[PDB]
């Protein structure tokens, strides 16, 4: 049981309910051997010549309380133990959901999101399953299965307890080697059952092709054969799973007929009392249930270690981006500069990134503008710390990025991505991201910024919209709104303006030049009409500036001509 | 209605329902007359020895020896009819004693050394004699025989009901299952025989759920409703049907317990409903914020937002953890505790029953009664709980089975139809066409032309301009609203759906890619065979073929982009249709699918009247009708070459870079 060990923390941190739980399941399981012993004793004065009206008061006010008692203690262990599931559940949800807030990209890379959703919606289950029910099965199967088994071979007999306990061993092996057996068809079952989905789905999807071949009779033969094929796996589990009951029934009816006939075979020998004899049928009735907790917690035990190693596995992952040590007291960003920078995705070709050996000076804005694949999404995304440090030294006017802490840089940077990215949540409170104080009208003034008033009434409703994901052009006026309203000390524009009208990217453009005055603004765009007024403009070529020239400087020197094309 | 539908989908394959019900009746027999058998084991053999006995005679005439003479009991006798001479044997803390003569009333006894009285009256006194261990042993020898007896009996019987039990058992499996493939079977030709209209608005992923899924918990709920609840009503009858036949004053109160069952039911199920409802939800929005933080965590970390999403998702979780401790509560008091008290009240009423008949009455007591009693008890209160749960389960069920059944209640629907031997020439007319897809709209204004028999027709609009919109309506996707359509002498409408779609074949801008071996896909596993496929290589196709590791290329899911369309053309040439409507075909992606799109195209495109909706307009120089779209209208026509088409910018320089 070593999912009981790695969990020693939170058992630690909570010793207190569970001492309890594991003292009030004791006591109930102790409780529980009286009412059984009571009836044999009760049927004994009954047979014999001593049996008044006291007696039976006597009988009828012990068996309440005892009643009473089991129902009351009962409820406060379950309490107490499943409380502490619930708890070790939401612990784990916490604690995953914490640590996913703060990995950064590469992670996100090397997990898959189907991964981290199964983690944190199935594994968890399973741990809190073990925190609870394990204990539970474990404490039924070590003590409440021995208690009984001793009071019957105390209390009741040596000799018959022995021989009516032969077959409860032999149903839980059993047991076990059926439930092998069912878990093995119904995992072929589910296969087959997966592939037929998956053909539907697929004979679904293209719908449009299967019609225009008047192909829907071929298709629904291959279908009824995917049925019948699913249905044979369903058989070949039913032929198994048909076994369960029958084996039990024999392996039970099996131990009630010996109890009985050997306490038959004994009562003539003057070695019990048919008191004695009910009171042993009712103990093996109620020994039963132990049979089923063995291999429910031998089940329990595993899923659990594998679920608790895979969710420790998925939380014990190292930051990929380092918060300095002592950041340097930088009020503000000045200068920006790039010394020699060559940076290479993790698992990616070559270098991916060559120096840049640039520099951008307070409050001039640079317009970057190049070839697919070339890289100048790259930039920014050096500049983020989205991806670990690469080569020379991103200098923010003398302190590299390396030192300037995580929390400042990030409220410097104003970012609008290039892939659109908007939550679904109002449209009012999904362009508050940038600040949340959020004043109350700062906001129509930034949307006014981003001319996104353009947005009247077109819309449902007024700024209550659910952008259900609907649709439009304004997801990239959103996202800008809501990167000018943070009011960043520098603004990254990526590929924001790709979707809008020229006559409004014109608008929104001279407006960040004559609105954004004393800071800095990074544009990137494939389209040279943006990068107009950048006073230090850059085109990449695969890994290299072309050229650092300026807009005069580009469109004379031999590097790319294509607002010669114009466009128009 | 959706038990309607269950009964009826049940009546099919009523024979194997009604033989599991019988078998199970069997087995349920066999089980509950175990019990039986041990009440009579009790009351004859262990009690025999409290009944009268008579002078015996000196061989083994059911006869037992005590000291100087030997007695037999009042049952086993064989009719000597002798009244005096009596015998009795009393038990008395737990020495049973011998009185040599009759008794009279009988009542509570007590024994100073050889009085042994019986005490409402306390005259009567007998004389008695301890019997030693050996003594009893030899009153009790001769029900031995019938000790065995009935042990063999009940083996036996238990035997019977273990075969029987899997037999009902299977039985109900397969009539579940085989249920459940023909409405599977029933549903997918439904879906068949659908409209696109209804696949266009609803994602795949609802079809195919509304398939599969709900069929399954189809077959769920009858796998819960045949073995659950048919099956534990029999067996609580049946154990009713045995208390009755024990003791009728005592079953009264089993009867009169049934209520508890549904009381608690119906409370546990109006508490569970609420509280499962409130955790599923919550759980689901849990899930959707993870979800939708993994996805765009970029923007979360760039905004410093990680203080506000964890307070969100912390308030979700202390909702739900709420949620689960009420439900942990509403479980731990109504399901299991409750059982238990129910049980030791019931083990309360058998002991004041038996009492009572005890403290007044001679020889009422039966402990046969009283421990068949408490096993038939003992089965009845296993399964409640399990029926509890699965009642409070059967909503989902049935929420899947109203889906399922008003998925195939739909009326709208279209006729099958049969294929036409003549091949319609090449020819197209459109005499008017106003087609949209909403009420009081118009997608499509006016477009009427026509195709020869050797032609290649282009269309032209921008984006969204209804290029296509056609392809939809000359398949019959979507009719048209209110204008005409012809091939040949006939009217599209006047005709059946599989007919048309014999005459003409499509090819859309994703080659849809059928699962199996590449020979398949571009047969489509039809009845032709053999220079069907072979040909598409030896007319177009000269690389792949000659990779051939199986027959025609077995292979497996995805090849990039431009085999797919290579693929999409050879079943096109495969198939030889007639009107070959094309679809925008992204080609340079790859690399001019190795400069071999344009041959695969125009080879085709022969022989034939073909439509081109590329929007590459340079690759349509040879048409000689080209189209355009005023989103939804004929304005212009000509050619590159015909006509000034290629001026006044219509044809973009910029088109051709
Ligand atoms: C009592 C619970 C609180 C104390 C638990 C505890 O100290 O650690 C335990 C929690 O892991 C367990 O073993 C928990 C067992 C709880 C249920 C036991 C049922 C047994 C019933 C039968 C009837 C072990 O975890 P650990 O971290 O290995 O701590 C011990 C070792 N150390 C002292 C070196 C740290
Ligand atoms: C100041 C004084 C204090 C001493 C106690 C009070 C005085 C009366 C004593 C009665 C007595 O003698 O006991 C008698 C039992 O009792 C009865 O006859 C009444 C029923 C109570 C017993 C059964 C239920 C007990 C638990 C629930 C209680 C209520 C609920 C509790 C929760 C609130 C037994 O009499 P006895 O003389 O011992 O001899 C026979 C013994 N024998 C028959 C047991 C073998
Ligand atoms: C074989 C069984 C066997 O020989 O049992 C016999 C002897 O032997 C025993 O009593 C064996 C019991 C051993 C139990 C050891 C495990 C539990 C701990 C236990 C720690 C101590 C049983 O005969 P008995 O002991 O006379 O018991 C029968 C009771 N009677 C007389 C009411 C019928
Ligand atoms: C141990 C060596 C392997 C044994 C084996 O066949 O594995 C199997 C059985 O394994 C067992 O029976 C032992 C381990 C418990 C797993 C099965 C629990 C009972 C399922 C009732 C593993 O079976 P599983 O379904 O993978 O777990
Ligand atoms: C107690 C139940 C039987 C009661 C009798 C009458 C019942 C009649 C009712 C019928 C309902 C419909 C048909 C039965 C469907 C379930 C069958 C089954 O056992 O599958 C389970 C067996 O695997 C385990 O859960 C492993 C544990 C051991 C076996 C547990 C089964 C019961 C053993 C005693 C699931 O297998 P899996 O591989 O863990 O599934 C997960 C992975 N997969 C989904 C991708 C495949
Ligand atoms: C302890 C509890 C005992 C329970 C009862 C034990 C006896 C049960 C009696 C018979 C079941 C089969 C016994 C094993 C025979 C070999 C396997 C076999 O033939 O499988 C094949 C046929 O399987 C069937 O057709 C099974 C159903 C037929 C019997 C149903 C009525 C039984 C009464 C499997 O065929 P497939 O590949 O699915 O196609
Ligand atoms: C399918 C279900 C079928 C169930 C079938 C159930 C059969 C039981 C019915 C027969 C009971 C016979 C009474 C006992 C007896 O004396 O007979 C024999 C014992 O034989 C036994 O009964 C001992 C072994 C019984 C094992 C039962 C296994 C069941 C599986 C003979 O005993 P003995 O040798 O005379 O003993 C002398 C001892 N002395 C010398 C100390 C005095
Ligand atoms: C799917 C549904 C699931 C339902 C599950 C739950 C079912 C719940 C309940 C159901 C049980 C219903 C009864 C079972 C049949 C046996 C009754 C019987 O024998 O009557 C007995 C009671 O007769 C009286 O005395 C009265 C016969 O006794 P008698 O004294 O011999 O009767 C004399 C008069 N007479 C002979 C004329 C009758
Ligand atoms: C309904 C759904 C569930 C199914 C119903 C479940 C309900 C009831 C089933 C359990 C009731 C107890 C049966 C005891 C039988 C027994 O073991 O024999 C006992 C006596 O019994 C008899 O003399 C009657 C025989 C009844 C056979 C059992 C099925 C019919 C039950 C009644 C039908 C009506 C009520 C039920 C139907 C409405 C004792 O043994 P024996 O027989 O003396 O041994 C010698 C025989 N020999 C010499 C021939 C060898
Ligand atoms: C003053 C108290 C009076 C208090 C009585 C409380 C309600 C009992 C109603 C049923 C009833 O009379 O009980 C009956 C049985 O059944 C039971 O005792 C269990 C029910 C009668 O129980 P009793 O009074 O012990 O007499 C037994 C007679 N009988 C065996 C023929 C039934
Ligand atoms: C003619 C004589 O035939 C007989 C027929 C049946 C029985 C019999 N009496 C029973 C009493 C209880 C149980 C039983 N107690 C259980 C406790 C738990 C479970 N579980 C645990 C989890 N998984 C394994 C399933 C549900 C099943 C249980 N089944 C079975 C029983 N079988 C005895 C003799
Ligand atoms: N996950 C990745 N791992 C490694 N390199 C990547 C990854 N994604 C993109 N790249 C690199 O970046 C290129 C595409 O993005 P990049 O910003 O470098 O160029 P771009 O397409 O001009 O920019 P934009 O995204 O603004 O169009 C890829 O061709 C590759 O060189
Ligand atoms: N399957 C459809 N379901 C609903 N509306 C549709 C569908 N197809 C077209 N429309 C309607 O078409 C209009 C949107 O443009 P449309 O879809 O006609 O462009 P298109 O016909 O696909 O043209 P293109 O191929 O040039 O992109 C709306 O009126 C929309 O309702
Ligand atoms: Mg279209």
């Amino acid at each position: 049981f070593s999912v009981l060990k790695k969990l020693g923390w939170f058992f630690k941190a909570y010793w207190l309910r569970y001492t309890i739980a594991i003292v009030l399941l004791l006591a109930v399981n102790v409780i529980e051997m009286f009412p059984p012993k009571l009836l044999g004793n009760a049927i004994d004065d009954m047979k014999a010549g001593a049996f008044t009206a006291e007696g039976l008061l006597f009988y009828i006010g012990i068996f309440f309380v005892l009643t009473a008692a089991v129902y009351i203690m009962s409820y406060f262990w379950m309490h107490q133990l499943f409380g502490g599931a619930n708890l070790m559940e939401k612990i784990l949800r916490t604690k995953l959901m914490g640590h996913l807030l703060t990995m950064s990209p590469p992670f996100y890379e090397k997990n898959r999101t189907g991964d981290l959703m199964a983690r944190g919606t199935n594994d968890l289950q399973a741990v809190s399953l073990t925190t609870g029910f394990g204990i539970l099965t474990l404490v039924d199967s070590t003590m409440f299965m021995m208690t009984i088994f001793l009071t019957m071979g105390f209390l009741i007999s040596w000799k018959l307890t022995f021989a009516a306990i032969i077959p409860l061993p032999v149903m839980a092996i059993a047991i076990s080697l059926y439930g092998s057996k069912i878990h093995e068809r119904f995992t072929e079952a589910q296969n087959a059952f997966g592939a037929l989905n998956d053909r539907v789905l697929e004979s679904v999807s293209g719908v449009r092709v299967i019609r225009a071949y008047v192909q829907e009779t071929n298709d629904v033969r291959r279908f009824n054969e995917m049925t019948a094929d699913v249905y044979q796996k369903n058989m070949k589990v039913a032929f198994i799973d048909s076994l369960f009951e029958p084996t039990v029934k024999l392996l039970v009816g099996a131990s009630y007929l010996i109890g009985l006939g050997y306490g038959a075979f004994l009562v003539f020998r003057n070695e019990l009392t048919l008191g004695e004899l009910v009171s042993f049928n009712v103990y093996l009735g109620m020994m039963i249930w132990p049979m089923f907790a063995i291999g429910e917690l031998i089940n329990v035990m595993q899923r659990g270690n594998a679920s608790l190693d895979r969710v420790n596995e998925t939380l014990s992952y190292e930051t990929d981006v380092t918060d300095p040590k002592q950041p340097a007291d930088l009020k503000e960003p000045g200068d920006i500069v790039f010394s020699h920078v060559s940076f290479t995705y993790p698992s990616s070709t070559s270098d991916n990134l060559q120096d840049i050996s640039f520099t951008v000076r307070k409050g001039q804005t640079v317009g970057i503008a190049g070839k697919t694949g070339s890289g100048k999404t790259t930039i920014i995304k050096q500049l983020l710390r989205q991806y670990p440090p690469g080569e020379g030294s991103i200098t923010f006017s003398g302190v590299p990025i390396q030192q300037i802490p995580l929390d400042r840089l990030r409220g410097w940077i104003g970012y609008v991505p290039q892939d659109h990215l908007l939550f679904s949540r109002t449209v009012k409170e999904n362009i508050l991201y940038g600040k949340q104080d959020a004043t109350d009208k700062e906001v129509q003034q930034a949307i006014a910024e981003a001319h996104f008033e353009k947005d009247l009434h077109m819309l449902p409703s007024g700024l209550e919209t659910m952008v259900v994901a609907l649709s439009g052009g304004q997801k990239q006026r959103i996202s800008i709104a809501r990167a000018l309203m943070a009011n960043p000390e520098i603004l990254i524009l990526d590929d924001s303006l790709s979707a809008v009208d020229a006559k409004t990217e014109a608008a929104i453009i001279k407006n960040i030049r004559e609105n954004r005055k004393g800071k800095t603004t990074f544009i990137l765009t494939h389209r040279l009409s943006a990068v107009e007024h950048a006073d230090l403009i850059l085109v990449m070529d695969g890994g290299v500036i072309a050229e650092r020239g300026t807009h005069q400087e580009l469109l004379a020197n031999n590097g790319w001509y294509r607002e010669q094309y114009e466009r128009q | 209605k959706i038990g309607k539908t269950l009964w009826r989908y049940a009546l099919l394959y009523r024979k194997l329902l009604i033989t599991a019900v019988l078998l199970l009746t069997v087995a349920v027999g066999a089980e509950l007359t175990g019990p039986f058998i041990g009440k009579k084991m009790i009351d004859d053999h262990i009690l025999g020895i409290e009944k009268t006995w008579y002078e015996a005679a000196e061989k083994d005439k059911n006869a037992v020896q005590f000291h100087g003479v030997s007695y037999v009991r009042e049952d086993r006798l064989q009719e000597p009819v002798s009244k005096a001479k009596e015998a009795h044997i009393y038990q008395v803390g737990m020495a049973f004693y011998f009185v040599d003569q009759a008794v009279s009333f009988d009542g509570n006894r007590t024994v100073s050394d050889g009085k042994l009285t019986i005490t409402g009256d306390k005259s009567r006194a007998y004389a008695a004699e301890k019997l030693t261990k050996q003594e009893l042993f030899q009153f009790y020898q001769p029900e031995i025989k019938g000790m065995v007896l009935l042990i063999c009996l009940y083996g036996g019987l238990l035997v019977f009901s273990v075969f029987f039990q899997y037999g009902q058992h299977y039985l109900l499996q397969m009539s579940a299952n085989r249920i459940i493939q023909k409405m599977r079977q029933d549903v997918f030709s439904h879906i068949q025989k659908m409209p696109i209209r209804y696949f266009d608005n609803l994602p795949a992923g609802k079809v195919v759920a509304r398939i599969t899924n709900d069929t399954e918990a189809i077959r769920d709920l009858y796998v819960t409703v045949l073995s659950t609840f048919v099956t534990s009503g029999i067996y609580m009858f049946g154990i009713f049907t045995a208390l009755f036949l024990l003791d009728v004053k005592l079953a009264f109160v089993c009867l009169a317990i049934v209520p508890i069952i549904w009381l608690w039911s119906v409370i546990y199920r109006r508490y569970a409903s609420y509280y499962n409802q409130k955790i599923r939800s919550i759980n689901s929005d849990i899930n959707a914020k993870m979800n939708e933080s993994i996805q765009g965590m970029t923007i979360i970390q760039a905004f410093r937002h990680q203080k506000e999403t964890m307070r969100e998702f912390e308030e979700l979780n202390e909702s739900h953890f709420y949620f689960q401790n009420r439900m942990l509560n509403l479980n731990s008091l109504m399901s299991h505790n409750l059982v238990n008290v129910i049980r030791n009240l019931a083990f309360v009423c058998l002991i004041w029953h038996f009492g009572g008949a005890s403290l007044n009455a001679a020889g009422i007591v039966s402990i046969g009664v009283l421990y068949a009693f408490v096993d038939y008890l003992n089965r009845l209160f296993q399964p409640i709980t399990g029926i509890v749960n699965q009642f409070s389960k059967l909503e989902l069920a049935r929420v899947s089975a109203g889906r399922v059944f008003e998925l195939l209640e739909e009326k709208n629907t279209e006729e099958a139809g049969e294929p036409a031997k003549e091949r319609a020439l090449g020819r197209v007319e459109f005499r008017d066409v106003s087609f949209a897809y909403q009420e009081g709209e118009e997608v499509l204004k006016h477009i009427s032309f026509t195709a020869q028999k050797g032609e290649t027709v282009a269309l032209v609009g921008h984006t969204g301009s209804g290029k296509s919109s056609i392809l939809n309506l000359l398949f019959r996707f979507y009719d048209a609203q209110k204008g005409d359509v012809l091939i040949d002498g006939k009217s599209i409408y006047n005709m059946s759906r599989q007919e048309l779609r014999s005459h003409m074949g499509i090819v859309l801008q994703d080659p849809y890619l059928f699962s199996g071996t590449i020979g398949s896909n571009v047969s489509l596993d039809d009845e032709r065979m053999t220079e069907e496929e072979i040909k598409n290589a030896l007319r177009q196709v000269g690389a792949e073929p000659l990779l051939k590791k199986l027959p025609k290329g077995i292979n497996e899911p995805v090849l990039s982009s431009g085999e797919r369309q290579l693929i999409s053309f050879a079943r096109a040439l495969a198939f030889d249709p007639a009107i070959l409507i094309l679809d925008e075909a992204t080609a340079h992606i790859d690399t001019e699918t190795e400069a071999v799109i344009q041959k695969a195209l125009d080879v085709v495109k022969q022989g034939r009247t073909t439509f081109v909706i590329a929007h590459r307009l340079s690759t349509i120089r040879n048409a000689d009708q080209i189209l355009v779209l005023d989103k939804g209208e004929i304005v212009e026509r000509g050619n590159h070459e015909e006509l000034m088409a290629l001026e006044g910018q219509y044809y973009q320089m910029y088109e051709l870079q």
